[PDB]
């Protein structure tokens, strides 16, 4: 079980690079997976959050109208858009699986992966 | 539902025990996570309902809650725990994470 | 075994709500449990009823039954108080027998549950379209 | 939409026993959407069938159904096919109102299924404990 995210991405402001998240290991369509951005020195964020199979997302009230994050069955990825970005969006994105496609009690993020580490 | 954690700084050498909370707003049942993170690489899990122990973390970490009061603790600090625990709770949907506090 | 608070969270549609049931005693007629929500006005509320057949001598086959109601009312004009408009129930029944072990048990008990999650009984349920 | 292989994962008492189901036609008669297990035996294969009411211009109400049953059969001694012992059963009714919008039909479909993995229905089912 492991999730890679490539190590580093940049852009300009006004340009939306799209971040993946591949995940090896686990049978991916069963576990959702889960995003959380974190700020170079302040908290973490939880942008939002799909689940491979059935396709239902859950979103931050802040990131609803900012991003959109969907998934390829086929090579066992997730996709993070970000459709736009302005200065104050440089930080490390995280992709982490945590649940399970059938219950709603567990949902702890355990198997984070590295990060991003966005600039603009 | 929006969390407040308790002592950011705690100072603390490691010889001794080390207690912190992590307040909820609006009563959330026992189930919220305590993240733990030293700068540099991705967070782990710690404590994944309250008082369980998540996967193989040493037995040196427990953590017990009321109803809207919860409490994270270590036995012997030892030198590798630093690095800003967090605090998130599923009740509702915003799982809005902790302002976590350093050691 | 022995009833008590029941918290559900992260429920449907956008995992925005929660729902919260207390123990409201069990019926000594028929043996039916009563669960509820704590709302404004008894007469509108969430309510969940668990029966299970008791155990005897011999019985002839097991029975479970769950049974969930949901009223939504509507404040009507020129009255005071809520009225019941409408509500949706639902209700599953588990038809077990004698001789049937405990792996078998549960595992029709998780196959309905992870099937009210696949893409079929999503789109059978929430917009009410055929297969 | 249309019924497509259906897989169910990481189910039954424990961890994981996947469960692959494949699509066995629309009754006309009747209109029930079945679904089946790829099994040696056509006879000694687990099959749910999913019923959801025909949308019409006054149908003041509507009402899915699934149907799940599995069968569980032993080898009898003196001859030489298996033959079904017994089979466990498990259906579920759902009955909404022609002015039931989404957001109700969603919460009650996740109520279903957060009962289904809750820890005192998971104990009424397996070990038939009454509350």
């Amino acid at each position: 079980v492991q999730l890679q995210q490539p190590g580093t991405e940049l852009v300009k402001p006004g340009a939306s690079v799209k971040l993946s998240c591949k995940a090896s290991g686990y049978t991916f369509t069963s576990y959702s997976v889960h995003w959380v951005k974190q700020r170079p020195g302040q908290g973490l964020e939880w942008i939002g959050s799909i689940n491979p199979n059935n396709d239902v997302a859950y979103f931050n009230e802040k990131f609803k109208t900012k991003a959109t994050l969907t998934v390829d069955r086929s090579s066992s990825t997730a996709y993070m858009q970000l459709s736009s970005l302005t200065f104050e969006d440089s930080a490390v994105y995280y992709c982490a699986r945590g649940g399970i496609h059938y219950t709603y009690d567990g949902y702890y993020f355990d198997y984070w992966g590295q990060g991003t580490t966005l600039t603009v | 539902i929006q969390m407040t954690q308790s002592p950011a700084s705690l100072s603390v050498s490691v010889g001794e025990t080390v207690t912190l909370t992590c307040r909820a707003s609006e009563n959330i049942y026992s189930n919220l996570a305590w993240y733990h993170q030293k700068q540099g690489i991705s967070p782990q899990l710690l404590v994944y309902a309250a008082a369980k122990l998540a996967d193989g973390v040493p037995s040196r970490f427990s953590g017990s809650g009321s109803g809207t009061q919860y409490s994270f603790k270590i036995n012997s600090l030892q030198s590798e725990d630093f690095g800003s625990y967090y605090c998130q709770h599923f009740w509702g949907t915003p799982w809005t994470f902790g302002g976590g506090t350093k050691l | 075994a022995k009833l008590e608070t029941v918290t559900l969270g992260n429920i449907g549609k956008d995992g925005k709500q929660t729902l919260v049931l207390n123990p409201r005693g069990v019926n000594p007629t028929n043996g039916v449990a009563s669960l509820s929500q704590a709302g404004a006005v008894p007469a509108l509320e969430k309510r969940v009823t668990v029966s299970v057949s008791q155990p005897s001598r011999n019985r002839k086959n097991y029975k479970v039954q769950v049974k969930i109601q949901n009223p939504t009312a509507c404040t009507a004009n020129g009255s005071c108080d809520p009225s019941v408009t409408r509500q949706a129930y639902a209700d599953v029944t588990f038809s077990f027998t004698q001789y049937s072990t405990d792996e078998e048990r549960a595992f029709v008990r998780t196959e309905l549950a992870a099937l009210l999650a696949s893409p079929l009984l999503i789109d059978a349920i929430d917009q009410l379209n055929p297969a």
